[PDB]
């Protein structure tokens, strides 16, 4: 929601993803904002069309949108023997998208 | 002029690989190694590449690691003016701008509008910058992203950005006790993280010794530098007579 | 690191010498003396371990 | 209740410039107050800017402020009734009973 | 960057509070100019560019190799307040009898560190030892589980030449670096297997 | 001001007139008695000397917070200076 | 009680001029006494009840005139000449009682401004508009609060004061 001008209105200014209706995105590792967003992209794919009503409308807009990731291991790619949970800092349901 | 004839004579010389590493700054002595590559980062090398897709590798990205108030100031204050438009910068403001591309709050009717930061404008420049123990790790892979491919992107609240900022680092940083171990290897005396090691190539490092005949050349060697006038040593080439034999060198695809 | 502060500066040796005068200039009898004087330092021993209860 | 924007016991220089050329500091929340009661909740889900000014406003009846205008004492006789609840679930007999909710000793 | 430091020094010093009590005695009962000696040195400053001759880099370089008996930066800035004295006391040209006293205020300089940062005595047996008890346990142990209540109650206790918490956190963050171990908050953690 | 003085520099005859509220207006040239009614009129304009001044302030008062009822807060009132 | 406290103060209440200096030696005058813990006696009117007595000493409290606008400083006006230097406390109350409370409230422009008076002569305003300088000769009495409950006297001493170098030196 970009402010309004003087004479202007609280209106819906639209960032990446109601752009890219059928593109990329990339979620590898940042590691300190992975806690901020990572709440904002598994629900554009569970709750599907996703939109939102931060003091404004409560609208909801369409976006079908694509999502590819290039994750890195925390080192090498067999950091381990043991499994895929003690290799990502993911946890499991927004991996299991 | 005689001065496009000058190059014509210079190019047909036989030794002038020789006579370009040793007339590269006096403000040093001895340690042909990491002269030799500082030279190669000077000049610029190929970037044409494959159709349709990737674009490769621009240059060469050399750092060198050492103990600090050492000789390791010394090419970072002779490059800054003798590159063309290059710049410095210490890296420790990680937080509000500068290394780490930020966007600006609004201000006379325009949110979300560029930055600055001595990132972007090393267009036919060659950046430096310096310290790499002592910022956060958000900037870690915010440059590591810088190295690869020669863009950086940025979505921050307003639309995204795709700015095309081809680069040529150059780095110095500290080891993890400011004395370098000899028994062990450079992995644990890196201090930084596995994959922007193999993202780079190798520093070179600069080792030192308590000898008793190094220092006294060494003494030597510095006196006259910071003589009023004793310039007796003889470059063989000359600040700009340089500068354009290089731009003689960089029009050619081999 | 009990009890106490200061390590004896001489800026509360000039202080001292600030609040003497002063009760020398409230009752002056122009008598600037050893017993003026003894009516400051009976002030800053007061003043000090107002803790020590 | 209890909703803490500031305007809780001030004016905020609220004038709307009353009919081109008047200005008036329009009363927030003390006008009602006066011998009378008031209720608010939730202390310690609040931030920093109303606990200043419920510190002012009982040690003293009366607020005054000048904010782009006028310095003003206008007279309150208020009394609050408070709740609040405590933090970490049912710990108040394991711990200390004293700081359980550990808001400024400025209030209790 | 900075090229001399000096500390203040302080004591009980009987003999000389005494003193500085005599003249705080003083000063209130009852050439030193304000502005002659300040044109003195605006002048001084800009007008002679004094020179250098062969008659100090000799007793120069006899002083640095019984130095050797920082490696450069101290070589640099001495020479400027050696030049700026000589610079001072004579008006004129160099001097070959301004570097003792630049070896004077120097002398003093390295006098405040005789007592981790550019010291490395801590640090020839810090890494040592703690390269040590790595080893033992992950020959014990078939797995690489090692648990926060072990390792309180293994090293904090073989040897009391290590503080207690101010430098172990500190002590794994370059293990994590150095192909051992990671992190798993303050508990369960995950060593190096084979 | 309090009262004028005009000048036209061919007549000399200091055109009078009382004072208005805080917005007044001047007149014109052809409106005297000597160096009005011919071809030539004297141009008009001020002067400083010629014209007596008053003294002049402005205050605002307002309640005693004793004597305020429980309700509303007190006003503001306008107060003028004149005299000395 | 508490005739020792009631007698430290009237000595301060007289002051007067330290020494005629006459050559450039600006000496300290005019110390400066605070007070620390949390009587239930209402402490606040003990101390400023003795301020609205003295002589040309202003009342203060820690909302209001913080250590930014301690000094003085440019700000709006009406209609009429605006950007005047409107000031706060220590510009107008020059060689009297400045009388303190709240010690807690505002410090990161307070903990400047404490130091600023105790340092002889630069209440000034460093800001963009003007960079002069005008004089500082008053008195400072502080009332500090504790931190929660009381101050424990078998813990250490400056738990709840935060300026070590403002207080023993």
């Amino acid at each position: 929601v970009r402010k309004d001008p003087i004479t202007k209105e609280w209106t819906l200014e639209g960032g990446a993803l109601v752009l890219a209706d059928k593109g990329v995105c990339l979620i590898d590792e940042f590691d300190k904002m992975n806690d901020q967003d990572r709440t904002s992209i598994h629900e554009a794919m569970e709750q599907q069309s996703i939109s939102i009503s931060k003091a404004g409308i409560v609208t909801t807009l369409q976006a079908r949108c694509s999502i590819i990731a290039a994750a890195n291991p925390n080192g090498g790619r067999y950091n381990s023997t043991l499994p895929l949970a003690q290799n990502v800092s993911l946890t499991e349901p927004i991996l299991s998208r | 002029s005689d001065e496009i004839n000058e190059l014509k004579e210079m190019v047909k010389d036989e030794h002038i690989y020789d006579k370009l590493v040793r007339s590269i700054a006096p403000a040093v002595f001895g340690h042909e190694a990491v002269k030799k590559g500082i030279l190669l980062q000077m000049l610029g090398g190929v970037h044409k590449s494959t159709v349709e897709g990737i674009k490769l590798r621009g240059d060469i990205n050399i750092c060198v690691v050492g103990d600090p108030s050492t000789s390791k100031s010394q090419f970072l204050k002779y490059v800054v003016g003798f590159a063309p438009r290059s710049v410095y910068t210490s890296g420790k403001a990680s937080s509000a701008a500068g290394l780490t591309a930020a966007v600006v709050r609004d201000e006379e009717g325009g949110d979300y509008t560029i930055e600055a930061g001595a990132l972007m404008l090393a267009d036919n420049g060659i950046c430096c910058i310096d310290e790499f123990d002592k910022m956060d790790i958000s900037d870690q892979v915010a440059i590591h992203e810088a190295m690869e491919q020669q863009t950086i992107s940025i979505a921050k609240a307003g639309i995204h950005a795709t700015l095309n900022a081809r680069t040529s680092i150059l780095a110095a940083a500290n080891p993890v006790g400011g004395r370098y171990n000899r028994k062990l290897s450079l992995r644990g005396n890196l201090n930084m993280t596995a994959p922007i090691m193999s993202r780079f190539d190798l520093f070179f490092v600069i080792l030192d010794d308590c000898n008793e005949k190094i220092d006294t050349e060494l003494a030597s060697h510095i006196v006259d530098l910071h003589m009023k006038r004793d310039e007796a040593i003889e470059p063989p080439f000359s600040a700009e007579q340089l500068r354009r034999y290089i731009k003689y060198a960089r029009t050619f695809k081999p | 690191s009990k009890f106490s502060f200061g390590q004896a500066t001489p800026r509360t040796l000039l202080g001292i010498i600030r609040l003497s005068q002063a009760l020398a200039k409230l009752r002056l009898a122009d008598m600037v003396d050893i017993d003026d004087v003894e009516e400051a330092l009976r002030l800053v021993r007061v003043s000090k371990e107002s803790l020590y209860q | 209740t209890g909703r803490g924007s500031s305007g809780v016991g001030l004016t905020a220089a609220v004038t709307t410039d009353r009919e081109t050329g008047e200005r008036r500091l329009e009363a927030g929340a003390m006008v009602l107050a006066d011998r009378g009661v008031v209720c608010i909740d939730e202390f310690d889900k609040m931030t920093d800017v109303d606990r200043v000014a419920i510190h002012e406003v009982m040690e003293q009846q009366t607020v005054t402020i000048a904010k782009a205008g006028i310095h003003t004492t206008l007279n309150a006789r208020c009394s609050v009734i408070a709740a609040a609840n405590p933090v970490f679930g049912q710990y108040d007999v394991n711990r200390d009973p004293h700081q359980n909710i550990a808001l400024p000793d400025s209030l209790l | 960057r900075f090229d001399l430091v000096y500390l203040v020094l302080d004591k009980v010093d009987e003999k000389n509070d005494r003193e500085l009590a005599k003249h705080l005695t003083n000063l209130y009962l009852e050439v030193l100019p304000v502005e002659f000696l300040t044109m003195y040195i605006s002048y001084a400053k800009e007008h002679i560019h004094p020179i250098i001759t062969e008659a100090a880099k000799t007793e120069l370089v006899r002083a640095y190799v019984g130095m050797r008996k920082a490696t450069t930066r101290q070589l640099e800035s001495m020479i400027r307040l050696a030049e700026a004295h000589a610079k001072m006391k004579l008006k004129n040209v160099v001097e070959l009898e301004d570097v003792q006293e630049a070896v004077r205020l120097i002398r003093s300089a390295i006098k405040d560190y005789a007592t981790q940062t550019g010291k490395s005595v801590i640090q020839r047996k810090l890494q040592e030892d703690l390269s040590r008890e790595i080893m033992n346990v992950l020959k014990d142990q078939a797995s690489d589980s090692m648990s926060f209540n072990e390792l309180i109650k293994q090293i904090n206790e073989h040897s009391q030449d290590r503080v207690e918490s101010s430098d172990i956190q500190e002590a794994l963050s370059r293990l994590q670096q150095e192909d051992k171990v990671i992190v798993l908050g303050e508990g369960v953690r995950r060593s190096v297997r084979l | 001001v309090e009262v004028i003085a005009y000048t036209c520099d061919q007549c000399g005859y200091e055109v009078f007139q009382e004072v208005n509220s805080r917005t007044f207006t001047p007149l014109s040239e052809c409106t005297s008695e000597e160096c009005s009614q011919n071809q030539t009129k004297g141009q008009l304009f001020m002067s400083t000397r010629a014209s007596k001044f008053s003294a002049f302030q402005e205050c605002k008062i307002q309640e005693l917070s004793q004597q305020v009822p429980v309700g509303h807060i007190p006003r503001s009132l306008n107060i003028h200076v004149n005299g000395t | 009680g508490n005739l020792d406290v009631k007698k430290a103060l009237l000595l301060l209440l007289v002051g007067g001029v330290d020494k005629r200096v006459g050559d450039g030696m600006k000496i300290r005058g005019d110390i400066n006494v605070c007070l620390m813990g949390d009587p239930g006696v209402a402490k606040s009117q003990l101390l400023k009840a003795i301020c609205k007595i003295s002589p040309r000493g202003v009342y203060t409290t820690g909302k209001g005139s913080s250590g930014v606008g301690l000094t003085a400083a440019v700000m709006k006006d009406p209609v009429t000449d605006e950007m005047i230097l409107e000031g706060g406390a220590l510009v107008l109350a020059d060689n009297g009682i400045c009388c303190i409370d709240e010690f807690d409230k505002m410090d990161e422009s307070d903990r400047t401004a404490i130091h600023e008076v105790m340092e002889q002569q630069t209440i000034s305003i460093s800001k963009a508009g003007i960079n002069t300088t005008l004089n500082a000769r008053t008195s400072i009495l502080a009332a500090a609060n504790p931190l929660y409950g009381r101050y424990n006297p078998r813990l250490s001493p400056l738990d709840n004061i935060n300026l070590p170098a403002a207080l023993l030196s």
